[PDB]
């Protein structure tokens, strides 16, 4: 035979997943959004009460 | 290729596109409902 | 004072060249992998045997390749001020003449690739207006080696002369005393004619670089040197790396004095009739493209020999010398006193590679990118304007992404008239 | 009614309000245009 | 910048390009701001499995 042509290199884009993660902790935990702007990066404390006893 | 994958990768383009509209949308409904005071920062200081 | 906005209009150049050459723009997602090259295979030659028991003589197959790459962006970058009315009227202006300067520099390119990298040399040995007819004698003999060399010349051939040589020819026309239509035209008009001994296009191109004289002597061939032709060949990891058909480094007694452009011509060897392999009268002429370390240099077209006996058939298939380097033959240069050059091609040997700048992406926010044509020649670029973080001013990027490739410099051709002395 | 599903929260957290929802889910509603098989039936009556 | 929603977790983070002309580059960042705050440490708990002297 001896066919002496030209050469490539392919690469193909099917790529291989490998990572596959779970955050049930976070989905449990609720999500609470302060509006818009409403706190800054100076002040972003808040105070809550406790209930009474 | 997940079929939730496709959903939730069209409802987070939806969602991010149409983000600044909403909160002035919404911004808009507070002010004309609840309070024109949204000064939350303050009011607490 | 008054200033008037009367423009004293005062340059006006022309891209001959650069509007003529073939433009190429590959995809770019996957010359942007590819390292901004790509590989273009060459026409097939095949081995031929005659004869009736061919037992064990059953050839192989090559096809060689040339790559094509690209250079780096020629920019414009300036910087605008408002608050100046100086720069309110002079920045409308300073984008056209970016425009113009960009095509200027795209021509003034290609120019410079096809003079130092054409390997057919014409040489003669006195001026252009010394005899009758001699600057048709000259663009013929470039006519005549092209054909000889049966070189494919479908897509169409251009001859550039400088503009002394075109007013020589202009004038060696009308001295005629005779007056049909070609000397009344050469009269009224400097033009020759649009078609001088067979090219189907001869010009005159200001920008015509001027190739020095060499001061190279007494340079003989350092031991005896094969060059075959491949398609590639195994790097250090065992993979196979493509090669470049265009070149072939040579190992002489000492390269001092030579630079990139230099025509050279080996004592002994002589040009083939490529397709037929008959040999020639000519001595074959390589022109230098590299001087690589301080006894070798890298010649353009690779001296395939036809009588070399370490060729396999289908490498001899390519051979366009009738033979190979002798160990001591002397280099004679053909560069000897400096003279502006007139280039001849055919259409088809030079490209110009083309790439965009995607500039309008998601990630240069905050800029303005759009396109920008380049006049005269087929090109687009980006223009780009960004304003500062204070101050009232700005920033104008205008940028050009190019290459200019010579696919074929055995097609390109270079004239040298007056090489004597 | 065991798993209680969440999603994006479209409403922010008023500071004056003592009771705030936290039951989220979604309805996603998509439209396909595609050719599909008609038949041409004759009517025991009249036309088809 | 533009709003960049984050998978699984309900959380919303902004996305934001610059584009430098000088050197033809562009910045990206995607910025998360978030504060995971425990409001009854009394309720939160911890088991400790094999705890030998």
């Amino acid at each position: 035979a001896l066919n002496e042509g030209q050469i490539v290199t392919l690469a193909v884009d099917e790529i291989i997943e490998t990572i596959s993660a779970i955050t049930p902790m976070a989905q449990k935990a609720k999500k609470y959004t302060p509006p818009a702007a409403s706190m800054q990066r100076s002040s972003n404390t808040i105070w809550m009460p406790v209930e009474q006893e | 290729e997940n079929r939730l994958e496709s959903i939730l990768s069209r409802f987070d383009a939806d969602w991010t596109a149409s983000d600044e509209a909403r909160r002035e949308a919404k911004n808009d409904l507070f002010f004309s409902r609840v309070s024109q005071w949204d000064d939350w920062l303050s009011q607490y200081t | 004072t008054l200033a008037v906005d009367e423009i004293i209009e005062t340059i006006s150049a022309i891209t001959p060249m650069a509007q003529k050459a073939k433009k190429y723009t590959p995809p770019a997602a996957s010359m942007q992998r590819s390292s901004n090259t790509i590989w273009m295979p060459v026409e097939q030659e095949s081995p031929t045997q005659e004869g009736w028991d061919l037992t064990d003589k059953a050839t192989g197959l090559l096809e060689l390749n040339v790559a094509v790459n690209m250079g780096e962006p020629d920019n414009d970058f300036f910087q605008l001020r408002a608050d100046d009315l100086r720069d309110e009227t002079a920045y409308r202006r300073r984008i056209q003449s970016a425009a113009r300067k960009l095509a200027n520099n795209v021509e003034l390119k290609v120019a410079n690739m096809a003079a130092e990298m054409g390997s057919l040399v014409i040489t003669s040995p006195d001026a252009i207006g010394t005899n009758t007819a001699d600057a048709w004698n000259f663009v013929a003999d470039a006519e005549e080696i092209m054909f000889s060399r049966e070189l494919n010349r479908d897509m169409g051939t251009s001859y550039f002369f400088n503009p002394q040589d075109y007013k020589k020819a202009g004038y060696d026309l009308t001295k005629r005393d005779i007056f049909g239509r070609i000397p009344e035209e050469a009269y009224r008009d400097g033009t020759i004619q649009r078609q001088v001994a067979g090219f189907d296009d001869v010009l005159r191109s200001p920008k015509l670089p001027v190739l020095t004289k060499s001061t190279a002597t007494g340079i003989t061939v350092s031991g005896a040197q094969s060059f075959k032709p491949v398609a590639w060949q195994l790097d250090n990891d065992g993979n196979k790396v493509n090669v470049d058909n265009r070149f072939a480094t040579v190992t002489l007694s000492a390269t001092t004095g030579m630079k990139r452009g230099d025509k050279i011509s080996f004592a002994g060897v002589k040009f083939l009739g490529q397709m037929a392999k008959n040999v020639l009268a000519q001595d074959a002429t390589f022109s230098v493209v590299r001087v690589v370390d301080g006894t070798h240099v890298e010649i353009t077209p690779k001296p395939v020999a036809l009588d070399d006996v370490s060729l396999s058939p289908e490498q001899r298939a390519y051979a366009n010398v009738n033979t190979s380097l002798a160990d001591a033959m002397a280099v004679n240069i053909l560069n000897v006193k400096d003279a502006r050059t007139n280039v001849f091609w055919a259409d088809d040997a030079i490209r110009i590679v083309s790439q965009p700048i995607p500039a309008n992406h998601e990630l240069f926010a905050g800029m303005k990118t759009t396109s920008f044509s380049i006049p005269d020649v087929g090109l687009n670029g980006i223009f780009a304007t960004q304003g500062d973080i204070s101050t009232l001013s700005g920033l104008c990027r205008i940028a050009l992404w190019y290459g200019v490739n010579a696919t074929r410099p055995e097609a390109i051709g270079v004239g040298l008239p007056g090489q004597t002395a | 009614a065991d798993d209680i599903p969440s999603f994006q929260n479209p409403n922010d957290w008023v500071f004056p309000w003592l009771t705030q929802d936290t039951i989220q889910i979604a309805e996603f509603y998509e439209v396909v245009e595609k050719k599909e098989t008609a038949f041409i039936y004759q009517d025991p009556v009249t036309g088809e």
